[PDB]
């Protein structure tokens, strides 16, 4: 039922890298597939679009993968994917991270390695996501009776298909659209050329800290609200 | 009755289906032999099947402020011992709703009773701390432990030094069916219970074969043994009856067959039999089927060696040097060896092979060798017509049973 | 333990065994079965514990028994509980519940001054029998029956693919096929998980097996029920039929009701007991006619007074000489 | 003779492992978890990668009897659906990281 | 260590319905780079190196726990068995027992067509589409797969395989998996490769029916 | 229903295994059978049994074979003939020629037995040259016939320095192998070594066989449960899974003696698997008349088999199926009992009994520091979890005694806190107040312990969750296959209490009820301390510590 919601930048602005027609079908081919899917889908159902993030976790019912979760996943996938490029692309971290990526995975030099080494180890189609962990189970003894703020930190989480760290209460910060259809049409089945230049190219880490100040908010309540 | 265990066999006149279609109950057209072939029936002993399956070797036989010293472990807690009094019963069990503390108050709140764990672990056990009035002191509490399996209870003592403090544990020893998933085992608490397991630190005949088979009518794979006590050998005796740069043909490897890829499998067929040919064969390989071996042998530079390509030539891997196959295996089937005993044939307790040979006790052939037989024994019954047979074909009759 | 296996067994060995077992078993598993006396709720209580149970050497010789023609036997005190809850003090008492006969090594009683014997018993033993009835004009009808300790007569009659009478007398003749829940039992829910259901298409009496009972209803019907369990269960009452279906295609054979598996052997040790459980059970109603006079007259009486011995050496006297099988000693 | 016990329940074991390998996994950001002689039960129901600093343990697979002993130093990887039991005899700490599938 | 064996034709024989360029980069690079880093890894054990192909897919499986070596010795395997599965001018139809065979198990070829394109569409993400022989249900059964998984882990004997990864078609047809769905069964599958498949499965699942003796 | 005697016939022979298989009878037993059917007390009319009545006199049997011309012999061997239609006859038609390309086995070196690395990987490399592609029309073409076909002209090299280091390993274990054949193996049984005497020169060990060759043999034994074994000229002879009734029409022509064209199909440890060498006939071809299948190769059961799970992932068999439990492993709550915390709790107890005792009198203690206590005698023999048996005054009870050794106690740590402690109370007397100390330093090492635990758990159960979706996406299975298999698979007779099948409530529990009896005791017990009391309030005794600690 929701619409589909275009990138926030022209679809020609990155033509010297990953190319418009690539984008053609990328987004206007695959996303509108997956959107469409659910409109035909979530009809006349108990959710009818009550908020498009919490119809992933809904349609997650624990694993049993109701067949609306695929489409779902993916809608909110490639959306946030969208968001985690920008014309600019590359820099570096500014303040809000660094304090994180630093005192988590040593320096930005080893993090960026390290979340390259990640996606080119996904094997088959699926995602790589680099998620504030914010972990609340719904368990008994979930609750640590003496929290400590390393131990909500950031970790790379290379997830299959269509699954996103939604459903372990994670909060996404970006995401590398890891499926062959993403990359493989412009520069043949070099995923290794793909994962260097989204790095050094098309990282929005602006668009990461405006997704991160949320993290340590919906964090900034669970703590407190008890 | 059958004297001995064994499984039901009739080669014929006996009619396969039973006599009314929910019964293992058959009738004789014909007079026949009702054979029962001897086995060892080991149903005293558990079966896992999951181990044990059709001719496995068993070299071995089957089997058959006092407070902070307290403690809340999982379904288990420790309490010191002499306000706080204890209740237990004759043997020591709290069913349910059961008391084992009443903390008779004066003045008439609670104090505690754990060092107050900071993590509450859902254990199965559950206390509460019933108030009664007794008029209607009169509002002594008590100690109320429940759950949703039987609690025991009994003393743990701590020597040390000749010291001796007395401790009472009130477990939750459970029927062991709910174990499932090692973390969950207060069996981490039973060892200090009447245990005797090795911490791997100071610790410092039988055969038979498995003759397992599935009889859907059980759901249930029913198993037999077969030893030396049921299968026996016969004498040896003359039986089989049989029909260049090269060296002497011998038994052996021909070398790895590579994959030929006009017919495109990884592992090469190599051959068709008389169904697989009018039912697998391309309309372009006909030309290649061939009713002679022709043998090919390549190097590793990917030269194509054959020798003569008119008779049967192949290379001993071993020696490095070829040599003659042994009948150049023509498509027809020729008749190479006749022995004189069959496999799987029974026979009576007196026939004789020859003059010089002994009789040959009842039995099926088991075993085929170049001279000698090994034959499971079986014990045939004279069956008149209109006769009810007891039990469906390989059904397995103990000692006794009709 | 090998007593006979070598040697000749001591001719009285069955009776010297089961008394022994009366005296170390038959007498606790009687009294647990005394239960709590009260009438609804009042300032009275009154239990037996059982675990303080004694026995006494009796004062005089066998032969002064006989001389005098007294009744040589031992006195059984049992420590009882009585609480007037108005106070709601408890006052304990051993009090002394009776007198239990002893017989000597020879294997004899003296009641009264009489030598009597309590000679053996042999009954059809408690489980499913299979046997076949013919009727006025012949029908071959196999019958299934259960006999439990109480001499239990539930017969079970196949009438082919007809209803399957579950008679308890000759006038309850009854089906079966509405009696699916009967009791406490269910519908048509394991009714079909064996053979074919198309067929389809009091409390404590006869009721319980008891100990042999289970084990012979298991040892026929192979069922996985423990040994532990006495009462009966719709799962037997179901497996009755299923081999009595069995029977009708030629499975199995008939149960030879003269075998002696099928008989069982009841000593001086079970007839010992019985009697001892007739007298608590005379004994309940003398202490609840005990209190109800105390209540009437609003007396604070020790536990000894809500006793008599009357209940206990009654019954065995009665016993002795009215039993058919304790005869006079020869 | 029979299989050793180590690849046939095909944990991975890296004895004295060289310091290069413990870089990459970040060993110095694995959770501890220390203990003394004891007894722990288990069954992994997810892939376990442990190191080993200081003593040993002696694992038993469940309903055998006998024992796997790991030194100090070394780097164990606990495959799922083991079910074992972790003995001790000495003051024992490990760094240990649960991995999911394909995780790393 | 095993080599990279070249399709049965060249990698320009399967024009118009694939071109070459896609077969060179499938082939020439997703399928050698899997035949590289399984050859690395069987390098370093010796447990490994010495298991058939068969045999090693399914003690890397590990019952369903695999080991980081499967992904690249099931690939290579799937791939090789995709490139037979294959032929110019295949397509058509099957003819004697595979015909009978998909006949008696699936009632009628465009029963299994429906039930072949319905698993191939449904496969979420990179998987393969597997027309196998069960052993002990003795019938033809298609599966579907994720990733490099195949049916060699529970004993079943592959028959006929296709690639469903993005790889395989994108460069060809792109969005358009139904298509290359399509041109797959009707000019590509290489129905002679199957009867072969199925004489070697023969002889292990015996298709066939006794003979019972009258006596 | 109902079955004709067709298809409950073919019913036999597909489930139950029947086969008609010869019957050989005496001449009493044959007169038995054909005068039988006639009735019971009749003259025979049938020529069959007239003529098997005469047969009863051997001296009748000799007039038959003298008139027919037979050396009485072949009379007793004709009558073990087979009788009946006899199947079609095979056609072994090749499936064009066999190339063959004399590549070393994959698994070698075997188990251990290091060699030259440099040497290995030489001959490594022969195996990929399996991948290279070979056509039947381009076979012809540059092929060799006679003298240039012969060994001088061929590499070979990687076989070559394979069959060195092959014979170097079979001299230097022959003697080896065949004691563990004696060790291990009682008697000589097909597959098995061959040892003894009937050991000769130059047969191939094991390691030299590999699956996927072609060997050239000799059937030497005929089994009917576990098939016909071939002798490839190697110390374990090969073996083709043959079983059950399938032999009925295979006997025909598989039969001793005759010589076969074989492949390898798998190769095993003699070890466990009693058939190291499992073959597969592809002359005759009978893969048409094979439909008894071996799920698993058999295998032995040694002297060290103790542990089931060991046994079967030895092999390749599912492990023992357990009835599942019906919880997600995911949703269970976590724990977090450290083990040690138990045993740590008993060294706590020791440093406070032992303070306890130094501080409540002055005793021979202040001759030696409390650091410096040794142990008493006779602790070695304490079993130090030794069990017992003791009772009260008015119950029963077993007793554990726990011995602690003074080794593992922090003495001088604990005296400091029980003097700190000790002077952090008379305060509270200065004040006329208790002084409930919150936890010991003993305690709190507890708790982080337990803590350090619990951090397990956790990390574990997030790990866990991941791992849920990747095998739920992929299909991968989220618990082991095989095991935790659907209820009602362990039989069809189970006892289950709760179900009504089971259930004896039929009206009102019974009074003679164990559990009954067993609860009006309880109803007694927790009444003989409360009588006929009212319950004021009743909450947890979580509940209970909090409005106390509040207050
Ligand atoms: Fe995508
Ligand atoms: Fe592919």
């Amino acid at each position: 039922g929701f619409e589909l919601k275009p990138p926030p930048y022209p679809l020609d602005a990155l033509e010297p890298h990953m190319s418009r027609e690539t984008l053609d079908y990328h987004w206007g081919k695959h996303h509108k597939t997956y959107v469409e899917n659910l409109n035909k889908q979530i009809v006349g159902t108990d959710l009818d679009g009550l908020s498009l993030e919490e119809v992933v976790l809904l349609s997650y019912n624990r694993g049993n993968m109701l067949p609306a979760f695929n489409n779902a996943a993916q809608a909110w996938n490639h959306e946030f994917f969208w968001e985690s490029i920008q014309p600019g692309g590359g820099g570096k971290p500014s303040g809000d991270l660094l304090r994180l990526i630093e005192r988590d995975f040593g320096s930005f030099s080893d993090f960026v390695e390290r979340f390259k080494a990640a996606a080119a180890s996904n094997f088959g189609s699926g995602w790589t996501w680099l998620a504030y962990k914010a972990n609340r189970l719904d368990v008994a003894n979930a609750v640590n009776p003496l929290p400590k703020e390393e131990d909500k930190k950031l970790v790379i989480v290379k997830t299959p298909n269509a699954v996103n760290p939604l459903v372990w209460d994670y909060s996404p910060l970006l995401t590398i659209d890891t499926w062959e259809h993403a990359y493989y049409l412009d520069f043949e089945n070099r995923r290794i050329e793909y994962i260097n230049t989204f790095m050094e190219k098309l990282v929005s880490w602006e668009t990461v800290s405006t997704r991160l100040e949320s993290a340590m908010a919906r964090a900034a309540q669970r703590e407190q609200e008890g | 009755y059958s004297d001995s265990e064994g499984e039901m066999h009739w080669s014929t006149d006996v009619s396969h289906a039973p006599e009314f279609t929910y019964s293992n109950v058959h009738l004789l057209p014909k007079t026949s032999h009702l054979w029962i072939l001897s086995g060892g029936s080991c149903g005293s002993s558990l079966i896992l099947f999951s181990i044990h399956k059709d001719q496995d070797q068993m070299n071995i036989p089957f089997l058959s402020n006092s407070d902070l010293l307290a403690k809340r472990r999982r379904n288990r807690f420790l309490i010191p011992f002499q306000g706080i009094s204890v209740e237990i019963p004759i043997n020591g069990i709290f069913r349910r709703n059961s008391i084992f503390a009443f903390f008779d108050d004066p003045r008439y709140n609670l104090a505690t009773l754990f060092p107050k764990d900071l993590f509450r672990e859902k254990d199965n056990i559950q206390l509460r701390v019933f108030n009664y009035i007794l008029y209607g002191q009169l509002v002594r509490t008590c100690l109320v432990l429940n759950w949703d399996e039987e609690v025991r209870a009994f003393f743990v003592e701590v020597n040390t030094k000749g010291l001796i403090r007395d401790f009472i544990r009130i477990g939750l020893v459970k029927s062991h069916i709910s174990y499932i998933r090692k973390r969950n085992n207060p069996p981490d608490s039973g060892l200090i219970s009447a245990d005797s397991m090795n911490p791997f630190y100071s610790i410092s005949q039988n055969h038979g074969t498995i003759r397992m088979f599935l009889n859907r009518n059980k759901e249930s794979q029913s198993l037999l043994i077969l030893s030396s006590s049921n299968c026996f050998r016969i004498g040896p005796f003359n039986h089989v009856k049989y029909h260049l740069i090269t060296i002497k043909n011998s038994s052996g490897p021909l070398g790895t067959a590579i994959q030929i890829s006009n017919f495109y499998s990884f592992l090469p067929l190599l051959t068709y039999n008389q169904i697989s040919v009018i039912k697998y064969l391309q309309l372009d390989n006909f030309k290649y089927i061939f009713q002679v071996i022709h043998s090919y042998l390549i190097d590793e530079n990917g030269r194509i060696f054959n020798l003569d390509p008119y008779s049967n030539l192949v290379l001993n891997p071993f020696k490095l040097n070829w040599y003659f196959l042994h009948q150049n295996y023509n498509n027809n089937y020729c008749e190479e060896t006749s022995t004189i005993i069959s496999l799987g044939q029974f026979f009576c307790e007196n026939v004789c092979i020859a003059k010089k040979e002994p009789y040959l006790k009842s039995g099926q052939v088991l075993i085929v060798q170049r001279d000698s037989v090994v034959i499971r024994s079986a014990k045939p019954y004279l069956a008149t017509p209109g006769a009810k047979v007891h039990g469906h074909y390989r059904e397995i009759l103990y000692e006794g049973d009709t | 333990g090998k007593e006979g296996t070598s040697t000749i067994p001591g001719f009285n060995q069955i009776q010297f065994e089961g008394f022994y077992r009366f005296i170390d078993q038959g007498l606790i598993e009687e009294l647990s079965k005394f239960p709590k006396i009260e009438d609804i709720d009042h300032e009275i209580e009154f239990q037996l514990f059982v675990e303080t149970y004694q026995l006494v050497e009796p004062l005089i010789k066998e032969r002064d028994a006989v001389y005098e023609s007294l009744t040589y036997s031992s006195e059984l005190y049992v420590s009882a509980g009585l609480i007037w809850k108005t106070n709601r003090n408890m006052q304990e008492q051993r009090i002394f519940i009776g007198n239990i006969p002893l017989m000597n090594s020879l294997g004899t009683f003296i009641v009264n001054g009489i030598y009597r014997v309590v000679i053996n018993q042999i009954l059809q033993s408690p489980g499913i029998y299979y046997q076949s009835e013919l009727d006025h004009n012949g029908i071959s009808v196999y019958t299934g029956t259960i006999i439990s300790d109480w001499g239990g007569r539930l017969e079970l009659e196949i009438d082919k693919k007809a209803r399957i009478w579950a008679r308890v007398s000759r006038k309850q003749k009854i089906s079966i096929l509405v009696l699916s829940s009967a009791m406490g039992s269910n519908l048509r829910e394991i009714l079909e998980n064996v053979c074919y259901p198309e067929i389809f298409l009091f409390f404590h009496q006869r009721c319980e097996l008891g100990r042999i009972g289970r084990r012979n209803i298991n040892w026929r019907l192979n069922l996985n029920i423990p040994q532990n369990n006495i009462f009966l269960l719709p799962r037997d009452i179901l497996a009755a039929a299923d081999h009595l279906i069995g029977m009708k295609f030629g499975m199995g054979t008939l149960d030879d009701m003269n075998h002696l598996k099928n008989k069982r052997i009841r000593s001086v040790a079970d007839l010992l007991q019985d009697q001892l459980g007739l007298a608590l059970a005379r004994l309940e109603n003398v202490v609840k006619g005990t209190i109800g006079g105390a209540i009437r007259h609003k007396l604070i009486p020790t536990p000894q007074n809500l006793v008599t011995s009357t209940p206990l050496t009654t019954t065995y006297e009665s016993f002795f000489g009215l039993h058919p099988l304790s005869q006079v000693l020869d | 003779m029979q299989t050793p016990l180590e690849e046939l329940y095909n944990v991975k074991v890296e004895r004295k492992v060289s310091q290069r390998r413990l870089d990459e996994l970040g060993v110095s950001r694995w959770s501890v978890w220390k203990t003394g002689k004891c007894k722990l039960p288990w069954d992994w129901q997810v892939d376990q990668l442990v190191y080993i600093e200081e003593g040993e343990v002696r694992v038993v697979p469940e309903g055998s009897k006998r024992f796997m002993q790991f030194l100090a130093g070394d780097l164990v990887r606990y495959p799922k659906w083991l079910e074992a039991d972790l003995f001790f005899n000495a003051p024992y700490s490990e760094r240990y990281c649960f991995k999911a599938y394909a995780d790393d | 260590y095993y080599g990279l064996k070249t399709p049965p034709y060249p990698l320009d024989a399967l024009e118009p319905y694939m071109s070459r360029r896609t077969l060179e980069v499938h082939w020439g690079k997703h399928h050698r780079g899997y035949i590289d880093n399984l050859n690395k890894q069987l390098g370093k054990d010796d447990k490994l190196y010495g298991y058939t192909m068969e045999e090693l897919i399914k003690a890397t499986y590990n019952n369903g726990n695999p080991l980081p070596e499967f992904n690249n010795a099931a690939q290579v395997y799937n791939h090789d068995f995709f490139w037979e599965s294959m032929q110019p001018g295949g397509g058509d139809m099957p003819q004697k027992g595979v015909l009978e065979q998909i006949e008696k198990d699936f009632g009628s070829f465009t029963n299994f067509r429906e039930k072949f394109t319905n698993a191939a569409l449904t496969q979420f993400g990179s998987g393969w589409v597997w027309l196998v022989l069960k052993r002990e249900e003795r019938r033809l059964e298609v599966v579907k797969t994720s990733n490099a998984i195949n049916p060699l882990v529970w004993d079943d004997i592959p028959i006929i395989s296709l690639d469903v990864w993005e790889h395989s078609y994108y460069l060809d047809y792109k969005n358009e998996r139904g298509k290359y769905i399509n041109t797959f069964l009707n000019h590509l599958v290489s129905w002679n490769a199957a009867m072969s498949r199925m004489a070697r499965a023969e002889a292990f699942v015996n298709l066939g029916e006794p003979n019972i003796p009258i006596a | 229903d109902k079955d004709t005697e067709d298809e409950a016939r073919r019913r036999n022979w597909i489930e139950r295994g029947w086969a008609p298989w010869e019957e050989i009878l005496t001449p009493e037993a044959d007169f038995a059978r054909k005068s039988l059917n006639e009735g019971e007390e009749v003259p025979l009319q049938s020529p069959e049994a007239i003529e098997a009545f005469k047969m009863l006199r051997p001296s009748y049997r000799k007039k038959k074979i003298k008139e027919m011309g037979i050396t009485e012999d072949e009379w007793y061997a004709k009558q073990f003939e087979i009788r009946g239609d006899k199947p079609p006859p095979l056609d072994t038609s090749w499936a064009g020629p066999l190339v063959v390309r004399q590549i070393p086995p994959r698994d070698w070196p075997p188990k251990g037995w290091e060699v030259d690395r440099k040497e290995l990987e030489f001959i490594r490399e022969a195996h990929k040259l399996m991948a290279e592609r070979v056509w039947l029309e381009d076979l012809d073409k540059d092929l060799k016939v006679g003298e240039d076909a012969t060994v001088d002209k061929m590499c070979l090299e990687r076989f070559k320095v394979f069959l060195k280091q092959y014979n170097e390993w079979v001299e230097a274990n022959k003697d080896r192998l065949e004691e563990d054949s004696y060790k291990y193996d009682q008697d000589f049984y097909p597959g098995r070594r061959i040892r003894g005497k009937d050991y000769k020169e130059g047969m191939y060990e094991l390691p030299f066989y590999y699956p996927g060759m072609i060997c050239e043999g000799t059937v030497t034994t005929l089994h009917l449960y576990q098939g016909a074994f071939v002798d490839i000229g190697g110390v374990h002879e090969g073996w083709v899974p043959i079983k059950g009734n399938d032999w009925f029409w295979i006997r025909h022509f598989i039969r001793v003696g005759m010589h076969v064209i074989v492949e390898i199909t798998a190769k095993r440890d003699p070890y466990r698997f009693r058939f190291p060498l499992e073959l597969r006939f592809v002359h005759p071809n009978i893969d048409h008349m094979i439909f008894n299948k071996f799920d698993f190769p058999p295998i032995f059961h040694r002297d060290g088999d103790t542990n089931p799970d060991e046994i079967r992932r030895d092999c390749g068999r599912p492990p023992e199926p357990r009835k599942d439990p019906g919880s997600k492993p995911e949703e269970e709550g976590l724990l977090s009992d450290h083990p040690y915390v138990d045993k740590l709790w008993q060294l706590h107890v020791a440093e406070q009994m032992i303070l306890d005792d130094y501080e409540a009198n002055p005793e021979k203690y202040k001759g030696k520091k409390l650091s410096e206590l040794s142990d008493d005698e006779g602790f070695d023999e304490r079993k130090e979890i030794e069990h017992g048996e003791a009772y009260y005054k008015k119950t029963k009870l077993p007793k554990v005694i726990l011995k602690t050794s003074v080794k593992e106690l922090d003495l001088e740590a604990a005296l400091i806190e029980r003097k700190y402690h000790n002077k952090l109370m008379m305060e509270a007397k200065a004040r006329g107040e208790g002084y409930k100390i919150e936890k010991l330093r003993r305690n709190i090492e507890m708790d982080e312990y337990d803590s350090l635990h619990w951090r397990r758990s956790l990390e574990e159960r997030e790990a866990l969750l991941r791992d849920i979706s990747s095998r739920q996406a992929l299909g991968l299975p989220l618990e082991e296959p095989g095991r935790y298999k659907p209820g009602s698979f362990f039989g069809k007779d189970q006892y289950d209490p709760t179900s009504a099948l089971y259930q004896y409530d039929y009206w009102g529990e019974p009074k003679n009820s164990e559990i009954s009896k067993q609860e009006r005791m309880k109803d007694a017990h927790n009444k003989s301390i409360v009588g006929k009391g009212n319950v004021w309030y009743d909450m947890s005794y979580d509940d209970a510590i909090k409005q106390t600690i509040e207050r």
